[PDB]
């Protein structure tokens, strides 16, 4: 056709296919699930590699002492927004000498990414940022989109084959506001074990888990310290 | 007309130990002929293994401190590890030189450990030059403090002086005596002595009262 | 008939970046292997004429005494990235009085790797291997034209890349040594290159924890050839 | 209902096509086709 | 749900999940999911229908071009 | 500010403006260069004029320093501005590092300019190719060529221009070590080369030499007829 | 914002500038006018019909002065005229501030023509759609110049632009000589506007200005009724 | 075709299809209503619950521009909150330069000019948003302005945007806004959206109500919980 070339061009139905194609790379990235308790926020990522000698690509990135994110898309734009994210933490920490409110940060992210979605010859950002953080109001789990329409939630999932993880979260979401970390994390592992082929699940080098805690700095756990969390789970029913 | 500089007093001191380092300073912020406060420490825990002291113009001490605290996190987010002591000195030399034509009115001494558990003291001019020394006094009464440490620590001008390395307790009573001896003559010497100690285990603090003229 | 330079696919990715992924298939193939003893590295030259001087071309080029590089595909664009790598490492040493780590070099180039637009023009047609000995011992990284980089252990990039990976997974293991890794590489190169192998079709360079970056020349090179 | 794609062969489809169009001609025995399929990244079976 | 009537279907299915993970379709494409899931089970020689059969039928009805894309995330 | 990308990727991985510019090179006049062990020599063919007017202005061989000579092919207008910027750069080397410029350095300057010149916005790439000949410090004579993509590339001998692949086949089919024995024998090789590619061996040739310590020297059209005369004499007794 | 920064005017494969070719046709669809110099000054005359009686002909004007001694008319479209009118009004002042002397008419035509050719090449603009006639008695001798949308210029004894100018140039060819007067050029200028005018020719269907050694000025409908009086 | 790509090209019958296409995306946004009573303005926003995994209070389609000026939107959320940012900054320009609070007739004029600015060029697109503005003054009463995608504003005794726009405004004129104070306005504003977006088209909704007047002491805020619990008590009087 011809309504499928530029960001400025509206569809006759009013649905811009450039943004609709920017919603594809977030479906092309690997799956990950975020969630929160009353007092703790946990997000669990699923690594990928290309050859078995090649290392697995990380997804969980440390932003601040109370802010951590996950990605799904291209790593270049992931780092491009990430450096802006670190910058917007440390400058206001420099000015007001205080941590930064997460919703106020994400509003700045949406205002940041809305701008190239309206000019000419300007792509949107292909990324799927799940955001975990603390205000004074405890845990907050946010998700983004290339259409710059950020969504508050209590648990979400993005990446390839995430709908099954959503179906797991809907029938267990009532439990989540009481249980603490040692079973909350493996609830998230029961989310990520769903989205897999039926033979391989959790082989201790393909997974990472990040936690911000009510008196605990945001900590990334990778291919080792995962093994205390990873044990004590049931076998996959078949 | 409008002057941009003023002198806030203060006097800091660092001594490199064998497997430790001791950074100490008084806690008086004041200028003119008056006292602003009797509580203003100059100890600053940068890492677990690095403590900086900052004397001179107080607003530049605050600003420079916060800029350093930013650039550590910039390094760590860049490199997934912490800075080392010589890396901090090598950075802050460039930071001080970066305002060559409008300098900070700040004296600085960095105390801390190496990668091998040894004391390291780096003293700064207000422009950005430095060296690694065993012990440096900075501030107002540094002229009162340096030759005493040259005699006791450096063993200078003594005949048949043996050379025991400095024990930690001897260093402690050395500092606690010498700040009293400076306090009896300098007007800028404060009323309480914040002492910070960097070991292989962590950071210890201790505060000793002084006279309060 | 003519889209923009910044147009997304209906499949979702882009067009020109994926075209640059197509573009690097034509380059001369290159193989590097990460080994705890040290990182070895090799490439052919694709010699055309007898009148052509062989040693004027290269794909091995160093960045520091502990960082070497290897390129593929288009060549004339790569020298810009080599220059930015060198300037970047000298900035990091100039400001911190230490060595910039290999991964941080790799993301320093990979941030530059995707910056074309219509303000202030196209992606790059290269494919890079980074051999380095940091404080974590030997390292080996491979980046993309899309700025995506990852650590490998034995990566083969070029025209015969998928064949050499298939012949390479079968021979790599976690406990290699350097002398067997070099000959193990040259067996694969002998399998995949066109012309008869000599002391001038290829060139190698290694890096060690002890000594600095080193490149082989036509005296210490042909012993592996006669001992293939 | 069905929307079968026809793309270019990756490597092995090309080598197989060399085995198809090259089986019935007098050739030197010890040649290899894999080098030629390395030399033809983007090509059709008509071109092969 | 209508066109899934005359097929051997194991009660594994979640039409809310399928319809929620399938936007932008019509009755022809939604029927086409039912027939392609009706074929892949015969490809594996199964007798009833499972959820992942529908999940692959989604991919075939979408009918994407495959080009070597795993280097994301 | 005309901000527009020109050099874009093909759907199969090509740069159309680059490979068209190499065709614009491929229609240019033929220039051949070799190197001797002690005296380098090169010459353009196809002077092709009306043979009744001026000609010093059409001389397609210039110097950059005392030790660096340079010829080219392709369209004439884009060449001389590259010559100008190369002269400014090679002077600026002497404003820096005190030695004269090495030919490898100045060719990296030219190719490095040309590549980013393709990388820039709103610019067609250059449509020239050059041969750059210099006997450096410590007297090691060498030469290079310049692709319009900007790939500097060493040779023992080369030939670009319209009808150059057959000339290159003659050069590989004729180049020995004893062909570079005498300097006039090397000139007889070059005049043997152009002659069997430029057909009619009249005044179309324009040769220029360098004895690795001098400046450039262009022979007047007397040794053209003399060397061509003894060339036809040697071929005459050879037949 | 910013413009397009590319010329929308290219050479044809026949080697023609097609937008200039169309702009000349748009000039040819303009209102007819003519101008004559004869031995004491230049007479310009145009043809101005209101579309109905509701307009005020005393509001706008075709005959426009540029300085003390230079007037200017056109034959083309309306809103493109006033822009370069105002530009030329400026250009005489930038001459006069430098030299403290009124501008030579030729030196004005240089700069106006350079404005038009400068305007027909730059990015993202259509060329102008008028042709001008410029008068003035500088250093005694009168002068009459004619521009074009392409930016060229000429020195006419007498010519005509607008519609039926191919007939008007034949009529002025059969009419004019070297030796006339200003009022004679008035009378044959009315006589050549009557070649292609409408049914009635009143005191306001036209607009006539003249140059002298006294300088440029513009006529009123009183003496325009006196000149159209006892005419034809 | 080809006449409906840029925002710089007229149609061969003389209009712009880009502005109309951007207007069409407004009728995919759900429903936004708001009327001004006898002594205040009440905005009413119904909010579709997409999935259960969202948290209550997310992604609010109802904004707060000034202390007294409020905004309710219906369009695309990022562009809507972008317009909330520039209007929110614009009131700060007015108070910062002039020293008092901005009137609606000036404010909606400024915002409407800024929206109209993106209706001309091939570089930018039109907004896919429309929204409502209203506030209360003690010197000027209450106001109610609405802004289309094209950048045209009007005063209203009541207005409505969303999917069921005519099925909203058909029932607003049954009320008597000229005399009712903003108390039973809450129940009526509640009921007129209670009678729309049925359980066929919607899974479940969420009520979101804004509220301003001198009963709110001029300042703009949300409704209290108990009052909209009385509105939800007034919900199930539609079954009869």
């Amino acid at each position: 056709n011809q309504y499928d070339n530029d960001v400025t061009v509206w569809s006759p139905q009013g649905r811009i296919h450039q943004i609709e194609y920017a919603m594809e790379a977030v479906k092309q990235g690997s799956a990950t699930v975020g969630l929160k308790s009353k007092t703790h926020a946990v997000l669990v990522a699923l690594k990928r590699a290309q050859s078995e000698l090649a290392a697995h690509q990380k997804k969980i990135l440390h932003v601040d002492n109370h802010i951590g994110i996950s990605i799904a898309g291209l790593t270049a734009d992931a780092r491009l927004l990430c450096n802006f994210m670190r910058q917007e933490c440390l400058d206001s920490r420099f000015v007001f000498d205080r941590p930064l409110p997460v919703s106020r940060l994400v509003s700045l992210i949406g205002s940041k990414t809305q701008i190239p979605t309206q000019r000419y010859g300007r792509r949107p950002y292909g990324v799927g940022l799940l955001i975990a953080g603390y205000d004074d109001m405890g845990p907050h789990i946010f998700q983004t989109c290339p259409s710059a329409n950020y969504f508050d939630c209590r648990a979400m999932s993005i990446g390839a084959r995430s709908q099954s993880a959503r179906t797991y979260l809907e029938r267990h979401m009532s439990e989540f506001m009481e249980c603490n970390l040692n079973e909350l994390v493996k609830h998230g592992l029961r989310a990520l074990r769903e989205t897999l082929p039926a033979e391989q699940d959790l082989t201790t080098k393909n997974v990472s888990i990040g936690i911000v805690g009510k008196d605990l700095e945001f900590t990334i756990y990778d291919d080792d310290d995962v093994s205390p969390f990873l044990e004590g789970l049931e076998e996959r029913p078949q | 007309r409008f002057s941009p500089y003023v002198f806030n007093g203060g006097t800091i001191l660092a001594i490199a130990g064998e497997d430790f380092a001791i950074v100490a300073s008084d806690t008086r912020l004041s200028e003119g002929f008056s006292i602003h406060t009797r509580d203003s420490p100059k100890c600053y825990k940068l890492t677990d293994k690095t403590v900086i002291g900052c004397s001179g113009f107080h607003g530049d001490c605050l600003t420079l401190t916060k800029i350093i605290e930013a650039r550590l996190k910039m390094y760590k987010h860049s490199n997934n590890k912490a800075m080392t002591t010589g890396a901090i000195a090598a950075m802050l030399s460039t930071i001080l030189y970066s305002r060559r034509f409008f300098p900070y009115y700040v004296y600085n001494i960095i105390g801390g450990l190496d990668e091998e558990g040894k004391g390291a003291v780096y003293s700064f001019d207000p422009v950005g030059s430095y060296q690694r020394d065993s012990f440096k006094a900075g501030g107002s009464a540094s002229a009162m403090l340096q030759p005493l440490l040259d005699n006791q620590v450096g063993f200078k001008n003594m005949q048949n002086v043996e050379h025991v390395p400095l024990s930690l307790d001897r260093a402690m009573r050395l500092v606690k005596d010498v700040f009293i001896s400076a306090a009896e003559r300098d007007v800028y010497t404060g009323d309480a002595l914040r002492i910070c100690i960097v070991t292989k285990e962590g950071i210890r603090e201790e505060t000793v009262s002084l006279r309060k003229d | 008939y003519d889209r923009g330079v910044n147009t997304f696919s209906p499949e979702g990715r882009l067009f020109q970046v994926e075209y640059a992924i197509e573009a690097i298939k034509l380059g001369s193939t290159a193989i590097g292997i990460q080994t705890s003893e040290g990182v070895c590295l090799a490439v052919e030259k694709r010699i055309t004429s007898p009148l052509m001087e062989p040693s004027s071309i290269e794909k091995i080029v160093e960045i520091d005494a502990h960082i070497g590089c290897a390129m593929s595909g288009l060549i004339a664009d790569a020298k810009t990235l080599i220059d930015k790598a060198r300037v970047e490492t000298q900035n990091h040493w100039f400001t911190y009085n230490e060595t910039m780590t290999v991964e941080s070099v790799t993301q320093a180039v990979s941030n530059l790797a995707l910056q074309f637009g219509e303000e202030d023009s196209r992606p790059f047609g290269v494919a890079l291997l980074f051999g380095g000995v940091d404080e974590k011992g030997p390292q080996l990284f491979h980046m993309d034209p899309s700025g995506t980089f990852v650590q490998c252990d034995a990566r083969a990039i070029g025209s015969a890349s998928e064949g050499a990976q298939s012949s390479l997974q079968e021979v790599y293991h976690k406990s290699m040594t350097l002398k067997e890794a070099i000959k193990s590489s040259l067996i694969i190169l002998k399998q995949v290159m066109e012309e008869k192998l000599n002391a001038t079709n290829i060139e190698l360079a290694t890096v060690q924890p002890g000594q600095n970056f080193h490149m082989f020349t036509k005296e210490e090179l042909e012993e592996v050839i006669k001992d293939i | 209902d069905r929307k079968i794609e026809f793309s270019l062969p990756d490597l092995e489809g090309r080598t197989h096509i060399f085995k198809i169009h090259a089986r019935s001609m007098s050739v030197e025995r010890d040649i290899r086709f894999e080098l030629l399929a390395r030399l033809c990244p983007n090509s059709t079976g008509a071109e092969i | 749900q209508i066109h899934s009537r005359k097929m051997n279907v194991s009660p594994d299915v979640n039409y809310e999940e399928l319809a929620r993970c399938t936007d932008d379709f019509n009755g022809a494409q939604c029927k086409a999911v039912c027939v392609e899931a009706g074929m892949i089970a015969l490809r594996r020689g199964a007798t009833e229908l499972t959820h992942e059969d529908y999940m692959e039928g989604i991919l075939e009805v979408q009918a994407k071009k495959k080009a070597n894309l795993q280097y994301y995330a | 500010s005309y901000d527009r990308a020109i050099t874009v990727f093909s759907p199969d991985g090509h740069l159309f403006q680059v490979e068209y510019a190499q065709e614009a090179v491929k229609k240019g006049s033929t220039a051949v260069g070799v190197r001797g062990r002690d005296i380098v020599v090169l010459g353009v063919e196809k002077k092709s004029v009306a043979k009744l007017q001026d000609e010093r202005t059409v001389r397609k061989i210039c110097a950059l320093d005392d030790n660096v000579c340079m010829a080219f092919a392709g369209l004439t207008a884009d060449a001389r501005i590259v010559i100008n910027r190369a002269r400014v750069e090679c002077q600026s080397h002497r404003l820096t590092v005190e030695d004269p410029v090495t030919v490898e350095y100045i060719t990296r300057y030219i190719a490095s300019l040309k590549q980013r010149y393709t990388q820039s916005n709103g610019r067609r790439p250059f449509g020239i190719s050059a041969l750059i000949v210099g006997f450096d410090f410590d007297g090691t004579p060498r030469l290079y060529q310049t692709d319009p993509s900007g790939t500097y590339h060493a040779w023992k001998a080369n030939a670009i221009g319209r009808g150059a692949k057959s000339v290159r086949e003659f050069l590989e089919k004729n180049y020995t070590d004893e062909a570079i024995e005498t300097d006039d024998l090397t000139i007889k090789l070059v005049i043997k080369a152009l002659l069997e590619v430029v057909q009619s061996g009249g005044k179309n040739i324009e040769l220029a030499v360098m004895r690795r310590d001098q400046s450039l020297k262009i022979l007047n059209p007397e040794e053209i007829e003399k060397y061509v005369a003894e060339i036809e004499k040697e071929k005459e007794e050879n037949e | 914002e910013r413009g397009y920064s590319f010329s929308l005017t290219t050479f044809s494969p026949s080697g023609k500038l097609v937008q200039i070719e169309y702009a000349l046709a748009a000039v040819a669809g303009g209102a007819p006018s003519v101008g004559i110099k004869a031995a004491n000054g230049v007479v310009l005359a145009t043809e101005k019909k209101q579309k109905s009686i509701l307009y005020d002909e005393r509001s706008v004007h075709k005959v426009e002065p540029i300085t003390k001694h230079i007037g200017l008319v056109y034959s083309g479209m309306g809103p493109d005229y006033r822009v370069l009118v105002h530009r030329a009004r400026k250009l005489a002042q930038q001459y006069y501030l430098v030299y403290q002397e009124p501008i030579p008419t030729a030196q004005l035509v240089q700069r106006v023509a350079s404005v038009m050719q400068e305007y027909t090449q730059s990015g993202g603009v259509r060329p102008f759609g008028v042709s001008l006639l410029i008068c003035g008695w500088n250093e005694g001798r009168p002068y009459l110049f004619q521009s074009d949308p392409s930016g060229a210029y000429f020195a006419w004894k007498a010519t005509a632009m607008g519609k039926n100018y191919v007939n008007g140039k034949t009529f002025l060819e059969k009419r004019y000589n070297e030796d006339l007067e200003l009022e004679d050029a008035i009378h044959t200028a009315i006589l050549t506007l009557k070649e292609s005018f409408e049914g009635q020719m009143t005191e306001d269907n036209i607009e006539v200005g003249i140059c002298n050694e006294a300088g440029f000025r513009r006529l009123t409908p009183t003496e325009v009724k006196d000149y159209l009086a006892a005419i034809a | 075709t080809g006449y409906d790509l840029s925002a710089s090209t007229f149609s061969p019958d003389g209009r712009v299809f880009q502005v109309e296409y951007a207007m069409k995306a407004v009728e995919n946004s759900s429903t936004a209503i708001g009327i001004r009573c006898k002594d205040g303005v009440v905005f009413g926003v119904e909010k579709l619950v997409l999935s259960k995994l969202y948290e209550e209070g997310s992604n609010k389609r109802l904004f707060n521009v000034d202390r007294h000026v409020g905004m309710a939107v219906a369009g695309l959320l990022a562009d809507a909150r972008s317009l909330a940012d520039i209007a929110r900054e614009e009131a700060s320009n007015f108070r910062s330069n002039f020293g008092y609070n901005i009137p609606l007739k000036h404010l909606a004029d400024r915002v409407a000019m800024y929206v109209h600015a993106y209706t001309l060029y091939s570089a930018v697109r039109p907004f896919g948003c429309s929204f409502m503005l209203g506030s209360y003054s003690v010197n000027d009463g209450a106001q109610l302005y609405m802004i289309d995608p094209s950048g045209v504003s009007y005063g209203y005794w009541g207005c409505a945007i969303g999917k069921a726009r005519q099925a909203a405004k058909t029932e607003i004129e049954k009320l008597q806004m000229k005399e009712m104070t903003c108390r039973d306005i809450v129940k009526e504003v509640a009921k007129i959206i209670y009678i729309v977006h049925d359980e066929v088209k919607d899974k479940a909704f969420e009520l979101e109500l804004s509220w301003v007047g001198e009963l709110t002491n001029g300042r703009h805020e949300i409704v209290p919980k108990d009052i909209r619990e009385e509105a939800e008590k007034y919900a199930k009087e539609s079954l009869k």
